[PDB]
């Protein structure tokens, strides 16, 4: 159960430092669709069995095909990216990584400060879920349809084409 | 009595790599993929083939590819226009090894009844002719005997099992024509029925 | 080395690898029964010479596909393009692996179960998109995204169609889901979500009549790989509609593994039945005939279901 | 769509289903070429030959 | 038997990761990406702090993450594919007209 | 307990051998045999309305598993969500959204 969260964790983490520096639109939304299927593993491990099903069917199976989508559409060979490579000069981000190194220093020092009996990894399965869904959180559902509501009138509005 | 290509050889065939050809052959001469390509009427004799009256695909010979990649076999079925030739000679060409051909028709054999300005005469000026069908067009079963023919060429052609290891090159067999073979059967015929009858 | 629970481990490993190799060889049969039945459906014979009865044909295309040069386009993306065929057999592969076949065969006896499948179908929508675009042919792309359109188009309802038999059952597991038919089988209460999960199941294994074509690049070994692929589809498609709608394994008389067995082979020859049966339907009246008939269906199919079920529950 | 246009397209689809495995049920119309030979009229035109008179000469 | 602290800093790690990605990148499509990537890493702490507490909260704003991730991903794609249709063009530094 | 840990094993041999399988049948392939226009807006658009059902399919998802445990109040909520979905692809459908040909 931890050794499954350790390599899931860590194919994750390399998958997405794979994503945000590489060149080809395709092939970084395959090692994202990798990392998305490496936090699922990572949510099977901990018990969170609904949300590793939401996080393939939904992440990797929806929003990633939205993606992968609109990168055929736009037909995208690298015109002035690849030609570039302008991230890939240090002097661009050797400012952003040393930003962001130093936020997850500081993030990582607040979390090593806090009470931590472990994770029991017991599974909470989606009828909970759906219990807690339609009972305390009704509002959150209801809302939740008004929002994606508004995100399908707004793509609507801004994506035709005429 | 084989032919080289990379030359009047003989036959090159361990027992096991023998074992190996003949599986190898036998796989590939009882599936033979088409590529569906209708050149003028013989094409429709061959698809009547391919239908329930005549069932080809008791062969294992009817899967009919429409991409060149796919198909096994090139079926010239019809008249090879000059208009036609160089789609015909790329669609040979994107077609993958091993591969085969068969010139169905008089047109397709030689030009046929059409030795005229627009006309290739014969598929085989500018692509490689396995087996050629007479006829105006053949029958449907003329075609299925060709493809026996050509399964027959198949079942005793030696080539690479890999491309790693061994001799590349490829061997066919010098077959004997039908001409001869049947030429036994064919003189002794005597009386033949009469016209006037059904 | 001797133990009890290492010898049950052995089994229950040895029991999946039996699924599995039944599978596979089931799918490329299903190839060779395909060829055979559109025969019998067309007053014809199909391939009956290669061994006995024709049944030798499917080693023959196997060694062909074998033996046949591999081949790749040269400005085509190898990765990609090698990764297409990977994910149309292994996706509805892993899909069957949650299919009851027998009580106590099993391979994983999963809490999520339907959602594993829709897991492994919301991933094989990737392998038509892939083969669309690592072809480096722009009618490739273009059927490419005909196709995925229309496999999202059914897979906006094919999970709807299986939550009436998920409400019914009260849970995600499929041995639950057959076990709440012991009595009467969800064909009966769950019909609507039957038809739409019979029309989601043919869309998305991309099944006559939903079938500028993004397989023309391929040849050899993927394109067996694909043919495969699909046949396995066909196969874990009738399998999960006998589990879900058919009782699964259970009957009266038969052992459990033969009523099964038989369902999903009624449900096969009905595929193919399909297949020499039904005319193609154009691109946008399937995709309108998927939007504004069959979501709106299974939408209130589910609403009724559970009505029904709130009602009886005093 | 209309609802009886659905309805009508259902139970159109569904004859033509009954009718294809009917079919299935039906007599094989196969001519099983090589192992059945195939029948030919005595008129019809295929291969050439020269033949011989009665008498034994050639008749060209 | 998994700390907490290990899944948040997973956690961390991977949103640090796609603020980067954010930040690198001009194309705006490697930044819907990475906006993507951030909201997942934040969802999955949510679940590692929910999986923590043996509660269903952690999946609840785990769906309320994802509900938001489609929407702002679908917004994100259409006004790209308009940036696309008007400028012929992903440079997200091309669009900054307004200033001062 | 022996039984699932029996079938976590097989499930994750189920899957090795099948990615094997699949890896070992591209490898013989390779090793066998001797060698020699703009896209619409409507492809988004539906698949923006895939991606956006989908999510509130996974809110139908979840409550389908504990509907009895949810009871007729459940059943009230899931029936407004259910018609604000109704009323939401009524909309589409009637604007000309999800309808491919002009
Ligand atoms: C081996 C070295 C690395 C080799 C290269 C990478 C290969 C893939 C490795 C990641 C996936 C497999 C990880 C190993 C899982 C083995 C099974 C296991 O550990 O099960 C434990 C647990 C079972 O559940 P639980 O009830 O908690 O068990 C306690 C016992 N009662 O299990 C769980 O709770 C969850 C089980 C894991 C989650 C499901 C599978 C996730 C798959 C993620 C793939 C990500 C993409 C990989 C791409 C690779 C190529 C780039
Ligand atoms: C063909 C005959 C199928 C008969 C059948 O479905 O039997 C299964 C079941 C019988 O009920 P059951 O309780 O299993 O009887 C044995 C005693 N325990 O019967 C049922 O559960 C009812 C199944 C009805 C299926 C109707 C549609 C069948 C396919 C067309
Ligand atoms: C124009 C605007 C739009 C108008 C509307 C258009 C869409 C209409 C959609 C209608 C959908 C109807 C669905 C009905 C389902 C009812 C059956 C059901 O769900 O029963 C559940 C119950 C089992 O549940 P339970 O008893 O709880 O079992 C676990 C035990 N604790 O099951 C049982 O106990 C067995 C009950 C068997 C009931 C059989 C009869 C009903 C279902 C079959 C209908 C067939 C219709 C044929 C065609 C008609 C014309 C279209
Ligand atoms: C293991 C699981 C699978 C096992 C196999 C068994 C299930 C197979 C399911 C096959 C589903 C095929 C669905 C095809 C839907 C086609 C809809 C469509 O686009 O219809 C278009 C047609 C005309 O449309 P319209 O807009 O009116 O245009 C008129 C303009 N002059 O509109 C019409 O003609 C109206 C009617 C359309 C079709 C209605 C639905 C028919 C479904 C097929 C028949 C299924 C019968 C049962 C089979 C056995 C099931 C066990
Ligand atoms: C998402 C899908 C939504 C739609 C389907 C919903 C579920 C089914 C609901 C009930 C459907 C009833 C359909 C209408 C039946 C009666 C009318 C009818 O058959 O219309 C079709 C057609 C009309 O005839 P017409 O085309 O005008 O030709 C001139 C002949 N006078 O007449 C004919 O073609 C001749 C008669 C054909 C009868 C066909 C069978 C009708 C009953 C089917 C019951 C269920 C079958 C399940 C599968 C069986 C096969 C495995
Ligand atoms: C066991 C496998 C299944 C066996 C059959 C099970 C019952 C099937 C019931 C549904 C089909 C019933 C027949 C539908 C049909 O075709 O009805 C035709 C009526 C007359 O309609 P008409 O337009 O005259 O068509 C003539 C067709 N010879
Ligand atoms: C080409 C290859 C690409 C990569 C393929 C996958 C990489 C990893 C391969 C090795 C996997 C090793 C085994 C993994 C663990 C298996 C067992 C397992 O998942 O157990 C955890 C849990 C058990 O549930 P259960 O025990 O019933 O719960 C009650 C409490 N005990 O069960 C669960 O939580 C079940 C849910 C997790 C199942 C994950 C299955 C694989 C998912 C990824 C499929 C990728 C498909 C190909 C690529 C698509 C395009 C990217
Ligand atoms: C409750 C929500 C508000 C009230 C909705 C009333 C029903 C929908 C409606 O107004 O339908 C009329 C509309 C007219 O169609 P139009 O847009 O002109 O043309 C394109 C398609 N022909 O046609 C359409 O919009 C096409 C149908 C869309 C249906 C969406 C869901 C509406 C509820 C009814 C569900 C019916 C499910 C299928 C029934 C048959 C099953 C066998
Ligand atoms: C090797 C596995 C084959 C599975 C079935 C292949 C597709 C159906 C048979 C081939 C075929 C195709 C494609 C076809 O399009 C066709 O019509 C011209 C035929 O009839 C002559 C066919 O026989
Ligand atoms: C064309 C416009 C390009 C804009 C690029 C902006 C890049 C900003 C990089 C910031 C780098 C900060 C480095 C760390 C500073 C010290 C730590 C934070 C403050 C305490
Ligand atoms: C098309 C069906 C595919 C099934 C794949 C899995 C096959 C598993 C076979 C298991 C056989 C034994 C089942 C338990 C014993 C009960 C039945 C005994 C008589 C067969
Ligand atoms: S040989 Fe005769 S039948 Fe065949 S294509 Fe030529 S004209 Fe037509």
């Amino acid at each position: 159960m931890e050794f499954a969260f350790y390599i899931c964790g860590l194919i994750a983490i390399l998958a997405t430092l794979r994503v945000i520096t590489h060149t080809n639109p395709v092939h970084a939304l395959l090692y994202l669709i990798i990392s998305l299927l490496a936090i699922s593993g990572v949510f099977f491990s901990l018990g969170a069995y609904f949300a590793g099903a939401l996080e393939i069917i939904v992440y990797a199976g929806a929003i990633m095909v939205l993606f992968v989508f609109v990168v055929m559409m736009l037909n995208l060979g690298g015109s002035e990216i690849e030609q570039e490579r302008q991230w890939l000069k240090p002097q661009v981000w050797i400012g952003p990584a040393i930003l962001s190194a130093i936020m997850l220093v500081v993030i990582v020092y607040a979390i090593l400060g806090v009470n931590d009996q472990g994770i029991d990894g017991t599974p909470i399965s989606a009828k909970a879920v759906g219990i807690t869904l339609f009972g305390p959180y009704v509002l959150a559902v209801e809302l939740a349809s008004m929002l994606l509501l508004a995100g399908l009138v707004v793509a609507f509005h801004v994506g035709r084409e005429e | 009595d084989y032919t080289l290509t990379r030359e009047i050889v003989t036959d090159p065939l361990n027992v096991f790599m023998g074992k190996l050809n003949d599986m190898v052959n036998w796989g590939r001469k009882n599936s033979i993929w088409p590529y569906n390509f209708g050149l003028s009427c013989c094409y429709v004799e061959m698809v009547t083939s391919f239908t329930a009256v005549h069932d080809v695909a008791r062969f294992g010979a009817e899967v009919l590819r429409a991409s060149p990649r796919q198909a096994d076999l090139m079926v010239v079925a019809g008249t090879c226009f000059t208009k036609m030739a160089p789609v015909i000679q790329r669609l040979y060409d994107q077609m993958l090894e091993p591969k085969w051909v068969i010139s169905m028709g008089a047109c397709a054999n030689s030009g046929g009844m059409y030795d005229i300005y627009s006309v290739v005469q014969g598929v085989d000026k500018f692509i490689p002719v396995d087996v050629y069908i007479p006829g105006c067009p053949p029958r449907p079963e003329a075609y299925m005997q060709a493809l026996m023919l050509l399964q027959e060429s198949i079942g005793k052609e030696r080539r690479p099992l890999s491309w790693v290891v061994g001799d590349q090159g490829v061997y066919r067999a010098n077959m004997q024509s039908e001409r001869e073979r049947k030429r036994g059967e064919r003189i002794a015929v005597t009386n033949l029925r009469t016209p006037d009858e059904i | 080395w001797i133990s009890p629970e290492l010898i049950e481990i052995l089994l229950t490993i040895l029991k999946a690898v039996v699924i599995l190799l039944v599978v596979v060889t089931c799918g490329a049969f299903m190839s060779f029964g395909e060829r055979r039945l559109l025969g019998l459906f067309q007053n014809r014979y199909g391939p009956n010479r290669v061994g006995w009865g024709g049944s030798l044909q499917l080693v023959a295309d196997m060694i062909k596909m074998f033996f046949k040069e591999d081949w790749i386009p040269k400005f085509s993306d190898r990765v990609i393009f090698t990764l297409a065929p990977m994910i149309a057999f292994t996706s509805l592969l892993l899909a069957f692996a949650i299919v009851p076949v027998s009580p106590g065969w099993v391979v994983a006896d999963l809490n999520i179960g339907i959602l594993f499948f829709l897991m492994m179908a919301g991933l094989a929508v990737y392998a038509v998109l892939f083969a669309g675009w690592s072809s480096n042919n722009k009618y490739s792309l273009l059927g490419a995204m005909r196709a995925s359109a229309q496999t999202l188009s059914y897979e906006v309802f094919l999970g709807l169609s299986l939550m009436g038999v998920v409400a019914q059952a009260g849970s995600f597991n499929m041995t639950d889901i057959v076990n709440s038919q012991a009595h009467v089988w969800n064909v009966i209460p769950q019909f609507f979500g039957f038809i739409t999960f019979a029309i989601a199941g043919v869309a998305v294994c991309h099944r006559h009549p939903f079938d500028d074509g993004y397989h023309i690049e391929y040849s050899g070994m993927k394109f067996g790989l694909f043919f495969v692929g699909e046949y396995i589809g066909i196969v874990t498609i009738s399998a999960l509609m006998v589990t879900l709608f058919f009782g699964g394994w259970q009957g009266p008389l038969l052992p459990p593994f033969i009523w099964f067995a038989l369902k999903t082979a009624f449900f096969m020859m009905m595929f193919i039945l399909i297949r020499a049966s039904l005319p193609r339907p154009r691109y946008d009246q399937v995709m309108s005939f998927g939007w504004k008939i069959c979501l709106p269906l299974t939408l209130i199919n589910l609403l009724v279901t559970a009505a029904v079920i709130l009602w009886q529950a005093q | 769509m209309t609802l009886k246009e659905l309805l009508v397209g259902f139970g159109t689809q569904v004859r033509s289903i009954w009718m294809i495995g009917l079919h299935a049920f039906a007599k094989r119309e196969t001519r099983m070429y090589p192992e059945e030979p195939v029948y030919l009229p005595p008129r019809y035109r295929g291969r050439i030959v020269l033949t011989r008179d009665p008498d034994g000469e050639e008749r060209c | 038997m998994i700390p907490l602290q290990h899944g948040l800093i997973l956690a961390a790690i991977l949103f640090v990761l796609g603020l980067t990605g954010l930040v690198i990148r001009r194309n705006l499509l490697f930044m819907l990406i990475g906006l993507e990537i951030m909201i997942n890493a934040s969802a999955l702490a949510f679940v590692v702090a929910g999986s923590y507490w043996g509660q269903t909260d952690g999946q609840v704003m785990y769906i309320l993450a994802i509900s938001l991730a489609a929407a702002e991903a679908s917004i994100g794609l259409a006004l790209l594919l308009q940036l696309h249709r008007r400028r012929q063009n992903l440079n997200i530094d091309s669009v900054s007209e307004m200033r001062g | 307990s022996t039984e699932v840990i029996a079938h976590h094993w097989a499930f994750a041999i189920f899957l090795i051998v099948a990615i094997g399988l699949c890896c070992l049948m591209l490898v013989g392939g390779w090793f066998l045999g001797g060698r020699a226009l703009r896209l619409s807006a409507k492809f988004y658009l539906v698949a923006m309305f895939f991606v956006i059902f989908d999510v509130e399919a996974l809110y139908l998802f979840a409550w389908s598993t504990s509907i009895r445990e949810s009871g007729w109040v459940g059943f009230v909520e899931a029936a407004i969500f259910i018609f604000v979905l109704l009323a939401g692809l009524v909309y589409l459908v009637r604007i000309g959204a999800l309808d491919w040909t002009p």
